């Protein structure tokens, strides 16, 4: 199924943008959302004003490489309080599309993506845009968990087989939950968490502080980052674990080394207790939060409450996990024994009842465990997209003249819905 | 001559004990407090709510200093002074909706009433009840009340309607009233019944006006007719409109002239003889309390950087209006000297200011009436 | 200048002088929550006259009033699809900002133009005859300001070859 | 997310005014009775404080948790002279000082702490008191001492004495630049 | 509920909220450490004192100025002041607010960017200005086309404009108003 | 009446206010929030010096949010602690409340259908180790609306913020196998409410906040009346809409959810836990409803409290009850929708009649211990306290 060309996906994402090609099996790439744009503000001479003409006077630049661009401030149309300059993201877009893919749109197919929490306007300006602009054969655009769901098919062996059981999702600016049965959920029950990566990176630069020098102040976050991932972990006690860094030896003590990037040339630099210090905001969404903290272990339970009793089963017999953010190494172990307490004790409560009779009935446990968490969500995307079964419901042009040109003024939702 | 909003209340009705002196009020939405002439200053007196709907007008009867309360709920009361606050002391009625508007039968016999509901609740006092009771005028009538005058012998009834129909009546209750006096409009004087009509169903009729005896009447629809009847032509009639902004009031100040004022703010005189349909006004009776020498061009400098409004004219000089005349102007009435010899005058708007005014530079004419 | 355009508006703020009648009542038979009085007539006698006036002949307003909430829409002479489509990916960016200023009975209504809604609580809101001496005559503005989209979008006419083949 | 919620709430506390009377160790002075050589109330503030300073508002219980806001503050109340003892020299001179420079009281307004704490309705309930807290600073300031540095063979620790003006609700009982 | 507005210069102090008449932080501009020897007992201090602390001490401090060339120099000199400054002259929260803070030019270029360091690394604040200092007297004369003068203490400026359009080769800028006179 | 108008009291025990006063006030002459909190935190900053007060109860409890640790310990606005109930009627008996003393004293009262009672046995027995009334009266609680004026048939229907209730009555008989209530009003309505408000960037801490929609909910929200085209104006006109300062300052924008967030009553799927909503199960009452009373109940069915003095709704109900009737029913006759006479039911009494719908039994029954249960009969280990 295709216009002349068969669907693809892009995950739009607002840090970085990730996808692939018809036929490879991984996002080919995740990239930087950045463009570079002069803002140094001395307006002046020669004036003109009303005339569309043909320029003199633009100066600008887009993508990884537009990072490097002096004077031209380099900004990102990721979401963030900046939202308007979905305005540029058409035209960065059209860059993309027909100069780095170097692609045509109005003969491909397509699958992209949206928050839960997104607002009509700004898309539906831009349909015009889809379907007169870039003039796509079909498209749609779907909340971002869409293709995590293909991920979750494409684990495949036996009992695969159903709708129900629960995802846990993490990222840098969202992380999320969903009491998904069948594809059906509750509003207030769905989870939307707004802790997320961006809000720890900048306390770890607090945490330089502590130890360690030598840095441009914005090459400072970076370096921040290229130690943390591959080190950072978890402590059961704090006031043990300080012990080992003090005393055993470079398996605690480690040490690591870069580049002042003032101009270009060495430092030296510690490692050590930061790495256990540092990934404590899971069971701190304080740190993040302090206006509202609730741990994962709490949240949780905030959750499951609402979940009622038959399908706790279920969720016993079926929670799961969502991007890289939750293929980490045992602070998920960690937490899930002492999460597994914490039901353990939550349900014993009913010992009031008949008493000492303390047996569970068999349930089920398991959840997901891969690196393969990070590679398939571009590949199984536009395996879905290319679904034959995708081409008609997602949105074709007509289905968009049908949605769009033909409707807002003309029956809305006929109202708000009548 | 003088005015101040001691605080900015969008005065939506006012009243008084009857030397003037205790400034109740129609508030923003369900909010009052009274005040009172400090001197000339204004200055709290008291908080009332319990009249939950919002408030409309009221009827204080200003010597006894009964404000029967009306508006949004049944919970609709003589309100009194218990020494205290003025407080509830509770009418019943059959009316729905709403009140907008009471009615003392002038020797505070009861009140007359204008429903959320089509209807005349016509309400009688009973010691039994511990309160009001009503019967009602649902029929003849077809649609509500919006404005009332009794003529002077009290158990005789003229109003303004949203039945349009400009229909003069009777409503006299057995237990608490005997029927009226041989009226010329019509003597059928029961309750409920129809003494008379003129056939303008001529807008919703908005206010009405008894002469300073009553021997004739006005009216005015907020359509913006003026109008009357005359008894002694032989129920002669007579109609009009305006050219000016729309109505906010009108009032005899003699038998033979009116004042009325609209959406213009300014008030305009009305004249006339008893040559019937033979209508006449008499021009624009204020001048404004304000003179050309105002500005400040610091603010007016530093706020045309910012353009807030930032391009300058005269209709600013009344907040859109010119003439110091506002958001708008909302209410007029007579201060003392009367429907006859009056000394001061004063008026209400959305501002929330006192004002009084010039008067006896126009008592410059003799005599009135011709049997036309 | 256009001048009897000024017959025109200043007739306009003589109907708007006339008729600045918008104030409020609730209810007496059906419930007190103040509707889009306008739509909802039911009734003529309470309410003001139902109108549409010429400027020449295609162009022409609709005035419609009940006693407290009005509709506006207004025809222009102008036709061709480089006149209106062009102008309408503006009216589509327009809509939004409609939202941005709550009066607009927000479409480019046909037959006419556009149309609006219009009602008392403004009356009570902040300002007085200033308000109607911006609206009526701003409303001419926001047409001279086509002229001078005109000549923007015709100089993006002026971006043709002054791009492609002026590299070279 | 709790803290090392605090164990030392007993039901042997009775009070002065709003606060604890217990037997506990504290090293100098006042009408405070005493303990072994303990990790107790003030280790549940310090050994934890590396859990409790990262907070910015808590679940307190009782009087003991009351008092336990100077047994937690008063660790980075420290912190804000330990820096100046870049060896611990200068410290060894502040273990006289502490627990002679006793801090601000209720019944006094300014003082914001009669939100929590009890004014002397009589004067016994600052005359107790007065006494109360001497034993608790320098018992802070010897505990602190010891446990962290000597003068040039051990050193400074800003690793965890950053957290100095980077409090529990970020929040101080007095010495706002040193 | 307002941001600060401030001659963050030399002279004397002059600094309030926006919409304010006046500053109220008014007092001079001064580092003012002791040197003669703590005695007596019952005296009992910190280390130094600021403009009318440096006064109520004054016969014992070693009182200095950190204004070289106009420059209110070295970093350490100010944070001390500005801590009193915000939490004990104004007895505010810097983080309350954006800041309206102020410069003249010709000043060597990081020094601004050391300065942001602490304005917001060091003193956290959700945002700032850091307005032209002629402009500030545009306002208050409501001026747009004159000749604009300054001479305070410690720093000259004299700007044209004409409907803007200051001249960067007829302007004149200097490193003190009136200061060494007194000579 | 047999004695004086002290020494004895009538109380709405109710999950919005509690409505209290000696039997007969002109009002419940005290109202206060059912509220209880004692100290927990709030701050995190130097402010507020205060002094004067630890615990709160109702009235004095307002401030104070988080500077107290609130609770409602509750499942259907019914308790799940004995305790702060304890302190609560501790303060209660002051002016604070009450001013009073009762083991001289009786008092009217009101008790849940299914109230499993045991746990009000064990109350009863600590009031009677405490209180200690030399006679007492209590009742299911819809039966106290029929009071002020004697009545004896329909369904009796309540709701407010915490739950619904839906008594089929005739001759006084409640039809009791028959009976019907719904668990909840206004309370997780505002947390669905809420949950719209997250969306538009509205993400604000619960915790220190729900009961901000409770300000408005209160003192300003409504029903319209001709809402299926009030759903096609809304989104056609979109300048409908609304907003209102959060009087901490913020105005923050707010369309329909005002009184579309009552769709959910009539829609529980709305929420996605499903639901044809309470005007199908009224349908359904009225379909098991018998040929007499379903055709009375055209004008003769009835409604109670604060949460019904609400504009539009009655005429959208009757307005929809023409429908559901014709349509399934009637199938399509027409000719009688108006002469099945209409008239309303919930008048402004429904205002006061909280506690007033108890008072005109009192008025009537002080002196019969026809009526007053003991204290006695519980110190009996009587099978229940009742004459």
């Amino acid at each position: 199924m295709a216009g002349r060309l068969p669907a693809c996906v892009v995950d739009c994402g607002t840090g970085y943008t990730k996808l692939g090609y018809a036929g490879n099996t991984e996002p080919q790439f995740i990239i930087p959302s950045c463009i570079a744009i002069k803002e140094s503000a001395k307006v002046g001479d020669q004036a003109q004003r009303r005339v569309m003409k043909g320029v003199d006077d633009l100066d600008f630049f887009i993508g990884d490489e537009a990072i490097e661009k002096p004077t031209y401030a380099t900004k990102w149309p990721i979401r963030h309080g900046i939202v308007e300059d979905w305005d540029l993201m058409e035209r960065f877009m059209e860059q993309v599309i027909f100069k780095y893919l170097r692609a045509e749109p109005e003969d491909h197919y397509f699958l992209l993506t949206e928050p839960p929490l997104n607002t009509p306007e700004n898309r539906e300006y831009t349909a015009e845009i889809m379907f007169e602009s870039f003039n796509v054969p079909g498209l749609y655009i779907a909340v971002q968990a869409v293709l995590a769901l293909a991920a979750s098919w494409t684990s495949r062996q036996v009992g695969e087989r159903t709708l129900t059981g629960t995802v846990i999702d993490s990222g840098d600016g969202v992380t999320h939950v969903i009491p998904v049965a069948e594809g059906y959920v509750i509003g207030s029950c769905i989870k939307h968490i707004p802790i997320a990566g961006r809000d720890i990176t900048y306390f770890i630069q607090q945490l330089l502080r502590d130890r360690e020098v030598g840095i441009p102040p914005e090459q400072s976050l970076e370096t921040a980052k290229a130690v943390k991932e591959r080190y950072s972990y978890v402590c059961p006690d704090l006031v043990k674990e300080f012990n080992k860094y003090d005393t055993d030896g470079s398996k605690w003590i480690k040490q690591y080394t870069g580049i002042n990037a003032i101009s270009k040339k060495e430092f030296s630099i510690d490692v050590g207790y930061e790495r256990f210090l540092g990934p404590e905001i899971f069971f701190h969404p304080e740190f993040a939060n302090p206006d509202f903290t609730q741990p994962i272990s709490e949240v949780v339970d905030e959750v499951i409450q609402n979940c009622p009793i038959d399908v706790r089963r279920p969720l016993y017999k079926n929670i799961v996990l969502s991007g890289g953010s939750t293929m980490f190494r045992d602070f998920g172990r960690r937490l899930q024994r002492d999460l597994k307490r914490t039901v353990d004790a939550r349900l014993k409560l009913s010992e009031e009842l008949s008493g000492g009779r303390l047996k569970p009935k068999p349930i089920d446990v398991q959840v997901i465990t891969h690196h393969m968490q990070r590679y398939a969500v571009w590949f199984g995307g536009s395996m879905l997209a290319s679904t034959p079964e995708f081409y008609q419901v997602c949105h074709t042009k007509k289905d968009y003249e049908e949605i769009g040109p033909s409707i807002c003024r003309h029956n809305p939702v006929f109202g708000v819905m009548s | 001559m003088a005015y101040h909003s001691f605080l900015v209340e969008p005065i939506s009705c006012h009243a008084w004990n009857k030397d003037r002196t205790q400034i109740a009020i129609c508030p923003n939405n369900h909010e009052v407090h009274i005040y009172e002439k400090s001197g000339n200053k204004w200055v709290q007196v008291h908080e009332l709510k319990e009249h939950n709907g919002q408030v409309t007008g009221v009827d204080w009867a200003p010597d006894s200093n009964r404000i029967v309360t009306c508006g949004t709920d049944r919970n609709a009361y003589v309100w009194t002074l218990k020494g205290r606050t003025w407080k509830p002391t509770l009418v019943i009625l059959r009316i729905n909706r709403a009140a907008r508007c009471v009615r003392w039968a002038p020797n505070e016999k009861k009140f007359a009433v204008g429903s959320g509901s089509r209807v005349i609740s016509i309400c009688y006092f009973e010691q039994e009840n511990d309160w009001w009771v009503c019967k009602h005028i649902k029929k003849p009538i077809r649609s509500t009340v919006l404005s009332l005058d009794w003529h002077p012998n009290s158990v005789l009834l003229a109003a303004g309607s949203c039945d349009f129909k400009c229909r003069i009546f009777s409503a006299y209750i057995k237990e608490v009233e005997e029927r009226p006096a041989p009226t010329p409009w019509g003597s059928k004087m029961p309750f409920g019944e129809l003494m008379f009509e003129s056939s303008s169903s001529c807008g919703w009729v908005h206010g009405v006006c008894f002469s300073a005896n009553g021997s004739r009447v006005a009216w005015v629809s907020h359509d913006s007719t003026v109008c009357l009847a005359d008894a002694d032509k032989k129920m002669a009639v007579a109609t009009l409109a305006s050219e000016t902004l729309p109505l906010l009031a009108v009032t005899f100040i003699t038998e033979s002239s009116l004042v009325a004022a609209g959406h213009d703010c300014f008030p305009v005189l009305f004249t006339y003889d008893s040559a019937a349909g033979k209508l006449s006004f008499g021009g624009r009776l204020d001048v404004p309390k304000q003179s050309s020498q105002r500005g400040l061009t610091a603010r007016e400098r530093f706020q045309n950087l910012d353009k807030k409004a930032s391009s300058e004219g005269s209709a600013a000089a009344g907040a859109g209006l010119d003439s110091l005349h506002k958001n708008s102007v909302s209410q007029i009435s007579v201060l003392s000297g009367g429907k006859a010899k009056c000394s001061q005058f004063c008026t209400t708007g959305m501002d929330g200011g006192m004002s009084i005014w010039d008067v006896r530079s126009l008592e410059s004419a003799l005599k009135d009436l011709k049997i036309v | 200048m256009t001048a009897t355009l000024r017959p025109y508006l200043s007739a306009v703020r003589a109907t708007l002088q006339a008729a600045l009648c918008l104030e409020n009542f609730s209810s007496q038979v059906v419930e007190r929550h103040n509707k889009p009085e306008v739509e909802v007539r039911s009734s003529k006698e309470l309410l003001l006259q139902p109108v549409t006036i010429s400027r020449n002949e295609k162009e022409k307003v609709l005035i419609e009033g009940s006693i407290n909430s009005v509709r506006v829409s207004i025809a222009v002479k102008q036709a061709d699809e480089i006149e209106k489509i062009l102008c309408h990916k503006f009216m589509r960016f327009m809509m939004m900002r409609a939202e941005n200023f709550f009066i607009l009975r927000r479409k480019p209504v046909e037959g006419y133009d556009i149309s609006f809604l219009i009602t008392n609580f403004h009356t009570e809101q902040m300002y007085k005859h200033k308000l109607v001496d911006f609206v009526i005559h701003f409303m001419e503005e926001i047409d001279k300001e086509i002229s001078e989209m005109k000549l923007s979008v015709n100089a993006r006419a002026r971006i043709v070859a002054e791009e492609f083949l002026k590299n070279f | 997310m709790p803290a090392y919620h605090s164990s030392l709430m007993d039901p042997d506390t009775k009070l002065i005014g709003n606060m604890a009377l217990l037997p506990i160790r504290s090293q100098f002075k006042g009408p405070a009775p005493r303990e072994t050589k303990d990790t107790d109330i003030v280790d549940e503030a310090i050994y934890y404080f590396k859990a409790n300073v990262f907070f910015k508002n808590y679940e307190i219980k009782n009087e003991a948790d009351r008092t336990l806001i100077y047994i937690t503050l008063y660790i980075s109340e420290c912190l804000k002279k330990l820096q100046k003892c870049n060896s611990k020299s200068q410290g060894e001179k502040e273990m006289y000082t502490l627990g002679i420079t006793n801090f601000p009281i209720p019944g006094e307004p300014g003082f914001p702490l009669n939100a929590i704490y009890a004014k002397p309705a009589n004067k016994q309930e600052d005359e107790v008191m007065r006494a109360y807290l001497q034993q608790l600073r320098q018992e802070t300031g010897l505990r602190l001492c010891e446990k962290v540095f000597d003068p040039q063979n051990d050193k400074p620790s800003k690793w965890w004495t950053c957290f100095v003006k980077r409090q529990f609700m970020n929040k101080s009982l007095s010495g706002p630049g040193q | 509920t307002t941001a600060l507005v401030c001659d963050n210069g030399s002279g004397l102090v002059k600094a309030g909220f926006a919409g304010d008449d006046a500053p109220r932080a008014v007092f001079p501009s001064i580092v003012g450490r002791p040197r003669h020897q703590g005695v007596m007992v019952g005296m009992g201090q910190k280390d130094s004192y600021v403009g009318d602390e440096a006064q109520s001490k004054r016969g014992i401090l070693t009182l200095k100025y950190p204004i070289e060339h106009g420059i209110i120099t070295n970093w350490d000199d100010m944070e001390k002041i500005w801590h009193h400054t915000f939490y004990n002259e104004l007895r505010v929260a810097p983080e309350e607010h954006p800041t309206l803070l102020t410069e003249a030019p010709l000043n060597p270029k990081a020094n601004r960017e050391k300065m942001t360091q602490i304005m917001f690394e060091t003193f956290n604040v959700p945002a700032m200005y850091v307005a032209i200092q002629a402009v500030l007297s545009l306002y208050a004369s409501g001026r747009t086309t004159g000749i604009v003068l300054d001479s305070g203490d410690g720093v000259t400026h004299n700007v044209p404009i004409y409907e803007g359009y200051a001249l960067p080769h007829a302007i004149m800028r200097l490193d003190l108003a009136g200061r060494d006179l007194t000579d | 009446m047999d004695s004086q108008g002290r020494k004895v009291v009538v109380c709405d025990n109710g999950t919005g206010f509690v409505k209290c006063g000696y039997a007969g006030s002109n009002f419940p002459e005290h109202i206060f929030p059912a509220l209880v909190g004692r100290p927990i935190i709030r701050s995190t900053t130097k402010v507020g010096n205060i002094e004067i007060k630890d615990l709160m109860v109702g009235d004095e409890a307002s401030e104070l949010r988080s500077m107290l640790e609130v609770n409602y310990p509750m499942e259907n606005g019914i308790v799940r602690n004995w305790d702060d109930m304890k302190h609560l009627w501790d303060y209660t008996f002051g002016p604070e409340k009450l001013n009073i003393d009762t083991r001289n004293c009786k008092i009217l009262l009101t008790e849940p259908p299914m109230n499993p009672t045991k746990n009000r046995e064990k109350i009863v027995e600590v009031m009677f180790e405490t209180y200690q009334f030399s006679g007492v009266y209590v009742a299911i609680q819809a039966v106290l609306t029929l009071y002020a004026q004697g009545l004896l048939t329909g369904v009796v229907v309540d709701s407010g913020d915490g739950v619904t209730h839906i008594c089929p009555v005739y001759e006084g008989f409640s039809l009791p196998h028959l009976t019907r209530r719904l668990d909840i009003a206004g309370r997780d309505i505002t947390r669905y409410l809420i949950k719209l408000l997250l969306l538009r960037g509205y993400a604000f801490n619960h915790s220190a906040d729900f009961e901000t929609v409770r300000m408005i909910k209160e003192k300003l929200c409504y029903v319209g009346y001709n809402i299926e085209q009030e759903q096609k104006l809304a989104l056609e006109t979109t300048v409908l809409v609304e907003s209102y300062t959060l009087p901490d300052g913020r105005i923050i924008k707010v369309g329909g959810e005002r009184f579309e967030a009552p769709e959910a009553l009539f829609q529980p799927h709305l929420i996605n836990v499903e639901g044809v909503g309470v005007a199908e199960l009224l349908f359904n009452t009225i379909q098991a409803a018998d040929i007499d009373t379903r055709s009375e109940f055209y004008k003769h069915i009835v409604l109670s409290g604060g949460s019904t003095m609400y504009p539009g709704l009655p005429s959208r109900l009757e307005r929809e009850l023409k429908q559901l009737y014709l349509e399934r029913v009637l199938k399509g006759d027409v000719e009688k929708l108006s002469k099945f006479k209409i008239r309303i039911e919930d008048p402004p009494r429904r205002k006061h009649m909280v506690f007033l719908g108890g008072a005109v039994l009192a008025d009537i029954m002080k002196d019969k211990d026809n009526f007053w249960m003991t204290r006695q009969e519980y110190q009996e280990k009587g099978v229940r306290v009742l004459e």
